[PDB]
């Protein structure tokens, strides 16, 4: 929900908060 | 999920391409090394998007599905568009 | 959990994140509005 | 390839006004010319203003204001006057300023009328315009209400401030006779002729000049008394070759280094 | 001290700390604050 | 039959026998009027005119005037029990001061009603001795140069509103776009539309309790607990400022403390409301209804015309300035009269205030004849093509038209602008009261942008 | 009843005149009843259109 | 209510009001309460008795 | 209040025209003469004065505070 | 917010009155940036080099009239330079303003004394 | 961090702009990280402090400790290391979101670029008002300063004016030309325009695309002339093509001769980037689907889009400084021949009531099926009058030359319709009321000045004066009253704005 998570100042999950982003440690070799 | 039976499609979105570029020029702020030779370049946020043309970025993207499971894409593996 | 600061994000990222946890791998979560990452360990 | 040679006809000429023609000049030359006579032909006029008294029915900065538009004869010391930025004295100097006084009490039972007359300098050749007709109005005062300040003038020009505009009015035309066609009247039968007009009385605009340029520029150029409306012109030809050539200095010196 | 001015007959009078206000001569209740000698400059623009 | 107060009724001319009862006698008299006694009394008492009420009027026949009680072809009616005065009595205050209101649409003339009453002017004599809390007073108000009837009663002459300025219809170089409006800058240094505006703060000795009281006094550092980075050596020892001192924002113009229950006293001095630099123009000491002293400080500002600030004409036209531009810039007609405000066209035409235009026109006219000119509505005496005839004899275009000459290269623009006098208003909106530095409809934007992180950044 | 005796406005002299000619609807019973934005026709030179 | 008959501007002349600081133009038809200038907004009513 | 110094299209001076265009209307000329008779040819000049309130008068009428 | 008046026309400090720039699009051009002037100088300037035959453009804008700055573009033929084809028109002016200086005194002298 | 105050024009901004008062700028900060990237430059910038505007207002260390360059703290502590942020001020070329409220639809709130400016109002172009609803008679706009890279780099990727350029809503460009560029880019684009070699030259310079060469004037000799069509061929990007017609097109002249080759000039065709032919108008450069803005955006996108609208307008409003534009009195005139022309269908007009009226009053006028008497009488008095109105109408709309500076922002589509026209010079109509004719307030009339039992038109509330003619008594208090509905109408629906958008949402 986006107001649940509004009210509680947390990212809501809509647009730019749908998804996670993840370091890759094998691109960071180069 | 494996790399297989990735169902999503293999475009990066605009939100993707947005938080991509935001979470990576604040790691090149951070002084994240930088994967690409910038040319006098320092404006973090101008290297991000040097970095994502270049498909240089370090990031995976965990695409969530809405019975919870979840695809991880890797920047470069996805078609980056602007 | 570690979190590491994105100046160690290069070649030598896990042997840094073991090399701290011996001084104090899972997939490293970048934390939203932050240049750390969190690792589980 | 090269410099136009222009030739001036003077047709009027009086103490408030000048009326004269240039011929074989650019329209560019001929704009520029009136744009200096408005804006950037150097007068004096106050700019400081120190009041020690003031009962009048006008608060300071009114009547500092009203200073400021009075017209100060500049004719012969404004190109000896150095500009404030330029002088070396710390405040103002004879190099850079001329003092002015005024002290007014109203006594009588008769409203006084204060006056440029009441304004008073430490030099003859820098007075109120209308001191060498009525005075100008500064302010009138009540029995018993009061006014004495003490004031600088100073030089400058039109681009800074209105004050130091010395014309009053800058009537400019060229091409009476529509012959360019820079203009399209949708009944040319309505309207007015020129003064400079050359047509008969029913034909209502020259014929289309398809060869025709601009090369024929009338100038009114009334003054407002802080100079004569000739000098005005001459200040502002010698003050725009100066601007030229500051430029052709300045310009020098870079390609002077791009080399 | 302080010198204030009668707003009804324009009388100056002094007056002090914690003084009550009235007019001299008069008795009317209302001073003015004569006016500051400290010199400010004016742009006459 | 009704007695009753609260009834609302208008005087009407006596109609008999398809005749006024208001003959050329009465008017002689009327004109005698300093000397001769006769007054609108006596009038009332010959039985000439009279005042009906709102259901009353359910039962006369109204002449709108008398040559509606002329011999015609095709006779309308013959039965006329009264005769309206004049028919622009049907308008009020606000609207009395709109010139050809019959010639704009109906909304318009609304609008200058209500921003009639925000334009600065003198808005009392006496405003010297008033400590008002906010007032605005303008430099140089004129009467308007073209003026209605009714604006003689409200004295609009004697305390006037606005300048007529020479106002160019044009699109020049595109900072009057919209309601934008430019204005020369030359003209405003000869102080053009300047004003001043005065406030006026009070405060007031007090006492709380057996050995608790404010006074006015001088804080120092060696005393009171209250003090801060504000200024207080502009204060006289009675702690209060002068009139003549130059005042800015945090400082302090009227210093009280409060006997506290290193220190020892509390500092509630008052700070000047705002930053904007201004001058204290007036203090006044009483006493309140308490015998308590109290105190109004009078501080004035000057406030010349920014390119924020809002203006107006009359046929609710309002606007911002958008640039200025010095006379050297403006363009110019052969007289060298460059406009002091360039309005853009496409404020016109869908607003239909084609009263502004005919103003204009009238304006142009009564300022070559020398004649203040009459702009009543229903006057049949006054036609554009009449106005028009006028103007034509002082060797302007007959439709106010006129060549101008660039002001930036000097070439002839190749329409011919309107241009005339027209009468302005300053408005009391000033940019000055309101350069300042996210609710639900805000946020439910930035949802349909999915710019989740901003949303909790701001949030 | 509320809203009656408004500070004068002493912005501008019409203002003033304006402030001491002006009249105020009945919001309340009557006038959810009555249609008052509406310029009625026996306004006519009683009040201002 | 200032200017009323009962005021002590009332039947004055232009160089009286003047004496009292008073513009002659000011209307008056207001009240003066705790130094605030009070103006009494009239109030429309249906009439009464009338079926 | 007062006259203004300049006139603010042109910045012709006319503060010191009004004394003499009252004494010219007394004289019983038409505005119209009085101010060509002032030498205010542009209309831009002639409104400075035509439309001019002298207000001035009626702020001398009040007492100054200070005698 | 409110700039000095004196803002228009004077060069703070270490301000250059002219900057040259080469127009990298087309061979020939230069850019000359203008500090503290308008349309007086702008106007003269770009006239007279339109009667160079050996200049190909000259045009000039005031890039925003808030700020006090002029840009003159300049082409030229090859061998001759846009740089040479602005001095030798102020130096046209310089010229043409003399000459008419020189003809009003003149004409001031026949009228006054006459 | 935001910031509220009046907005005004600025010309010479792009649409991607917003001109930022000085003081708003200095008490605005952004917090910057410091790297070996920027330390020399953040240095600089703590040296200044908050004394000289392009300076900072803190240094806030890895402590988290801040200390405030406000009260000039000691230069021992204006030392920078590397993760230090220093709270800059806001600089030219800082991202904000920009938003008028109400708050309608996304493109209220769009990412403008930083332009510093003196004095204290906020600049925007003149394109963007059409999305804000936005005008310069007093409006107020919010900035806001996003705090954070990320969430700047989110409003420069998502949230842009050049991104907003189409909407969602209707699949449509938000952003027209408008007002004076419209009225100027129909006028640029007739036929007759021809420019001077001088004239190009000073339009070019306005150009920011353009690659420096000057194209082959259409005409070579007698003397070399360029079009208008010629130069804003040169604004137009890439190779766009489109086909418009222009607002005075005429019905039959796609289907007889010069179906091609246009007599009036009345049909746009663009092809390879280069208008061949056409008056362009806000049928080719407006908001509506498939004009010439919204296949540049389509097929160019918004980064060339965005230069599209910035160089039509500064071009363009430079030559405008040649030709000009106005109106005046003589706009508003007709020929005495228009004038009893109008007059006469008004005569008959009313004498066609009148016989409706003495048919009702007769008895001889038989109701229509499903209508009352009532119903039928006022339906044919309505049809008679409306007739009147939209024949006079045309009448006017014919008298009109093609100099009139009415008709030339009509047929720009800049300001106005036909009926303004038509109510300024012919009549200006039936007064309404609840959508009827006038209504008897009084006793069986509508004033006292009429006799009972009026149903004629004047007594009804038709206004036969244009507003030239100036109204009568009766015809302006009837106008006041159908002008009242209008008011209370806009007060009615101004405080519904957000009403379903919220209860939806
Ligand atoms: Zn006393
Ligand atoms: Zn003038």
């Amino acid at each position: 929900g986006v107001s649940e998570n509004i009210m509680l100042g947390q990212l809501a999950p809509a647009g730019t908060g749908c998804f996670d982003l993840l370091l890759d440690a094998e691109k960071c070799k180069y | 999920q494996a790399n297989q039976k990735r169902i999503t499609t293999p475009y990066m979105t605009k939100y993707e391409r947005a938080r991509v570029l935001g979470t990576r020029a604040l790691q090149i702020a951070m002084c994240a090394p930088v994967m690409v030779e910038l040319e006098g370049e320092t404006d973090p946020l101008l290297i991000a998007m040097k970095e994502l043309k270049a498909r240089k970025i370090p990031i995976i993207i965990r695409r969530y599905l809405p019975d919870g499971s979840y695809e991880d894409w890797g920047v470069d593996e996805l078609i980056i568009s602007d | 959990e570690i979190l590491l600061h994105p100046r160690y994000f290069g070649p030598n990222l896990l042997n840094t994140v073991k090399q701290k946890l011996f001084t104090e791998i899972g997939a490293g979560v970048i934390q939203p509005g932050r240049g750390f990452v969190l690792y589980p360990v | 390839p090269y410099a136009n040679q222009p030739t001036v006809r003077i047709t009027e000429l009086t103490d408030e006004n000048v009326k004269f023609i240039i011929e074989n000049t650019d329209l560019a030359v001929a704009n520029s010319i009136r744009r200096v006579f408005i804006a950037e032909v150097p007068i004096i006029a106050i700019d400081w203003v120190q009041i020690d008294a003031n009962s009048s029915v006008l608060h300071d900065e009114f009547i500092a204001h009203r200073l400021g538009l009075i017209p100060l004869t500049s004719d012969d010391i404004v190109d000896k006057l150095q500009y404030s930025r330029d002088c070396t004295c710390e405040e103002f100097c004879p190099e850079c300023s001329v003092e002015f006084t005024l002290d007014v009490r109203c006594n009588e039972d008769q409203t006084r009328h204060v006056t440029s007359r009441d304004l008073i300098s430490n030099s003859p050749r820098v007075i109120p315009v209308t001191s060498r007709q009525d005075d100008i109005l500064i302010v009138k005062l009540r029995k018993g209400q009061e006014l004495r300040l003490r004031a600088y003038a100073k030089k400058g020009f039109g681009k800074e401030h209105a004050k130091w505009n010395p014309t009053a009015g800058v009537a400019f035309e060229y091409d009476p006779d529509n012959a360019l066609r820079h203009t399209v009247y949708p009944k040319p039968e309505e309207w007015p002729k020129s003064e400079y007009s050359e047509l008969d009385e029913d034909e209502s605009q020259a014929p289309y000049d398809p060869n025709g340029k601009p090369e024929r520029f009338y100038y009114n150029v009334e003054s407002c008394g802080s100079l004569r409306p000739e000098t005005i012109v001459l200040s502002a030809l010698s003050g725009l070759k100066k601007k030229l050539s500051d430029l052709q200095t300045q310009l020098s010196h870079e390609i002077q280094s791009d080399v | 001290p302080m010198i204030y001015i009668c707003g009804e007959c324009h009388t100056e009078n002094e007056i002090k700390s914690r003084d009550p206000i009235r007019c001299r001569e008069c008795g009317y209740r209302i001073m003015y604050k004569k006016r500051t000698k400290r010199l400010v400059v004016f742009d006459a623009r | 039959i009704y007695t009753d107060a609260g009834r609302i009724c208008r005087p009407l001319l006596i109609v008999e026998k398809q005749k006024l009862l208001l003959k050329k006698r009465h008017i002689d008299q009327l004109k005698e009027r300093e000397y001769n006694n006769y007054s609108w009394q006596d009038l009332v008492a010959s039985g000439v005119v009279e005042y009906i009420d709102t259901l009353e009027e359910e039962t006369v026949m109204l002449a709108m005037t008398p040559d509606d009680l002329q011999e015609k072809e095709v006779a309308y009616c013959s039965t006329y029990t009264h005769c309206e005065i004049h028919p622009s009595m049907i308008l009020g205050v606000c609207a009395s001061i709109i010139p050809f209101p019959d010639h704009n649409q109906s909304p318009r003339n609304t609008y200058q009603s209500a921003m009639g009453k925000q334009a600065m002017g003198v808005y009392i004599t006496n405003f010297h001795v008033r400590m008002d809390t906010l007032a605005h007073v303008l430099y140089y108000p004129q009467k308007p140069l073209v003026t209605t009837r009714s604006m003689e009663y409200l004295r609009f002459r004697e305390l006037p509103a606005g300048i007529n300025s020479i106002v160019a219809i044009a699109s020049y170089t595109g900072y009057n776009q919209e309601d934008s409006v430019i204005m020369n800058r030359s003209a405003v240094d000869r102080g053009f539309f300047r004003s001043v505006f005065y406030r006026s703060y009070k405060e007031q000795e007090s006492k709380k309790g057996f050995d608790q009281e404010e006074v006015f006094e001088k804080p120092t550092r060696e005393t009171c607990q209250g003090m801060r980075h504000a200024i207080y050596d502009k204060l006289d020892d009675d702690g209060l400022i002068a009139p003549g001192v130059r005042v800015s924002g945090d400082d302090v113009i009227i210093g009280k403390t409060v006997t506290l229950p290193r220190y020892t006293k509390r500092d509630c001095s008052t700070f000047l409301r705002t930053s904007e630099t201004g001058i204290v123009d007036q203090v006044m000491v009483t006493l309140n209804q308490e015998g308590y002293k109290f105190c109004k400080i009078r501080v004035r500002s000057v406030r010349i015309p920014q390119i924020g600030d809002k203006f107006a004409s009359r046929h609710g036209q309002k606007g911002t300035c958008g640039i200025q531009y010095r006379q050297e810039d403006m363009p110019f007609t052969c007289e060298g009269i460059t406009p002091d405000i360039i309005i853009n066209p496409h404020a016109i035409p869908s607003r239909m205030t084609i009263g502004h235009l005919i103003e204009c026109l009238q304006g142009k006219v009564s300022a070559n004849k020398g004649e203040i000119g009459d702009a009543t509505p229903f006057n049949d005496a006054v036609n554009v093509q009449k106005i028009s005839n006028l103007l034509s004899d002082y060797g302007y275009h007959l439709r106010g038209n006129e060549v101008l000459y660039n002001g930036f290269t000097g070439r002839k623009i190749t329409s011919q602008i309107f241009i005339g006098p027209t009468y302005y208003q300053r408005l009391k909106h000033m940019v000055d009261d309101k350069i300042h530095s996210f609710g639900e409809m805000e946020r439910d934007c930035q949802i349909a942008h999915g710019a989740a992180q901003f949303l909790r950044e701001r949030l | 009843r509320a809203g009656v005796s408004q500070v004068l406005n002493r912005l501008t002299f019409a203002s003033t005149l304006s402030h001491l000619r002006r009249l105020n609807s009945p919001i309340g019973r009557d006038g959810k009843l009555a249609k008052p934005r509406q310029l009625h026709n026996t306004l006519w030179g009683m009040v201002c259109p | 209510m200032l200017r009323s008959t009962y005021c002590l501007l009332n039947g004055l002349t232009d160089r009286d009001l003047c004496e009292l600081n008073e513009c002659p133009l000011d209307p008056g038809g207001y009240f003066i309460i705790n130094g605030s200038e009070k103006v009494l907004i009239a109030q429309e009513k249906m009439a009464t008795n009338t079926v | 209040m007062i006259i203004p110094v300049r006139c603010f299209t042109c910045g012709k001076i006319v503060g010191n025209k009004w004394e003499a265009y009252l004494g010219l209307l007394q004289a019983e000329y038409t505005e119209g003469d009085a101010l060509d008779a002032l030498g205010l040819k542009r209309y831009c000049c002639r409104r400075m004065l035509l439309a001019h309130v002298d207000l001035i008068e009626k702020l001398l009428n009040y007492a100054p505070l200070e005698k | 917010n409110a700039p000095p008046a004196f803002e228009s026309f004077l060069l703070f400090e270490g301000e250059k009155k002219i900057t040259i720039n080469k127009d990298t699009k087309v061979p020939n051009a230069c850019l000359f940036t203008i500090n503290k002037e308008d349309h007086t100088l702008g106007n003269i300037i770009k006239s007279q080099l339109l009667k160079d035959p050996q200049v190909l453009f000259a045009g000039y804008k005031v890039p925003h009239p808030l700020e006090h700055k002029i840009i003159i573009r300049v082409q030229t033929t090859p061998d001759y330079s846009p740089q040479e084809a602005f001095t030798n028109a102020i130096t046209d002016l310089i010229s043409e303003l003399s000459l008419l200086e020189e003809r009003f005194r003149v004409a001031i002298k026949d009228k006054q004394e006459g | 961090f935001s910031a509220r105050t009046v907005i005004t024009p600025d010309p010479n901004l792009s649409i991607d702009q917003v001109g930022v008062p000085r003081s708003i700028a200095a008490n605005m900060t952004f917090a910057e990280i410091v790297t070996p990237f920027n330390i020399d430059r953040l240095q600089e910038l703590v040296r200044r402090g908050n004394s000289q505007y392009p300076g900072a207002k803190y240094i806030i260390r890895d402590n988290g400790d801040r200390i405030d360059l406000r009260f000039h703290p000691k230069p021992s502590d204006l030392h920078l290391q590397t993760g230090y942020k220093v709270e800059r001020h806001m600089c030219d070329g800082d991202i904000v979101i920009f938003n008028r409220q109400p708050t309608l639809h996304k493109m209220s709130m769009m990412g403008h670029r930083v332009r510093i400016l003196p004095w204290s109002t906020f600049r925007l172009n003149l394109s963007v008002t059409t999305p804000y609803n936005a005008d310069f008679d007093g409006d107020e706009m919010n900035l806001h300063l996003p705090q954070s890279l990320e969430t700047r780099a989110e409003i420069q990727e998502l949230a842009m004016v050049p991104r907003m350029i189409v909407t969602p809503q209707s699949n449509r460009p938000v952003m027209g030309i408008v007002q004076d560029t419209l009225t100027a880019v129909r006028k640029f684009t007739k036929r007759d325009v021809f420019l001077e070699r001088g004239e190009v030259m000073n339009l070019l310079m306005f150009l920011s695309t353009w690659d420096g060469k000057v194209p082959q004037p259409a005409i070579l000799k007698p003397r070399p002339l360029w079009t208008g069509k010629q130069i804003f061929s040169l604004i137009i990007p890439g190779h766009i093509n489109c086909i418009r017609t222009h607002s005075t097109h005429p019905d039959d002249e796609d289907s007889g001769p010069y179906k091609h080759i246009s007599p009036g000039d009345t049909k746009v065709v663009v092809e390879n980037g280069e208008l061949i032919m056409g008056i362009l108008c806000k049928k080719s450069l407006g908001t509506s689907a498939g004009s010439l803005v919204h296949i540049s955006y389509l097929e160019m996108g918004h980064d060339i889009t965005r230069l599209f609208y910035s160089n039509i307008q500064t071009v363009i409003n430079n030559w405008l400084l040649i030709e000009g534009h106005t109106i005046g009195i003589g706009d508003s005139i007709a020929d005495s021949k228009t004038y009893q022309d109008i007059q006469n269908t008004i005569k008959k007009a009313k004498q066609d009531v009148i016989e409706v009226i003495e048919k009702a009053h007769n008895n001889e006028l038989e109701p229509t099926p499903g209508n009352t008497l009532r119903q039928t009488f006022e339906n044919q008095v309505n049809r008679i009058l409306n007739d009147a109105r939209d024949k006079t109408g045309s009448s006017a709309q014919k008298s009109l030359s093609e100099y009139n500076n009415f008709k030339s922002m009509v047929v720009s589509g800049a300001k106005g319709s036909k009926i303004n026209i038509s109510q300024v010079i012919a009549v200006v109509g039936q007064q309404n009321v609840e959508g009827k004719r006038i209504p008897f307030g009084f006793k069986h009339r509508t004033l006292p000045h009429f006799i009972k039992d009026d149903y004629g038109p004047e007594s009804r509330g038709f206004v036969e004066n244009s507003y030239l003619a100036g109204l009568t008594p009766t015809e302006f208090f009837f106008h006041a009253m159908g002008g009242r509905e209008g008011l209370i109408d806009t007060a009615v629906k101004t405080a519904e704005t957000g009403y379903i958008q919220r209860r939806l949402i």
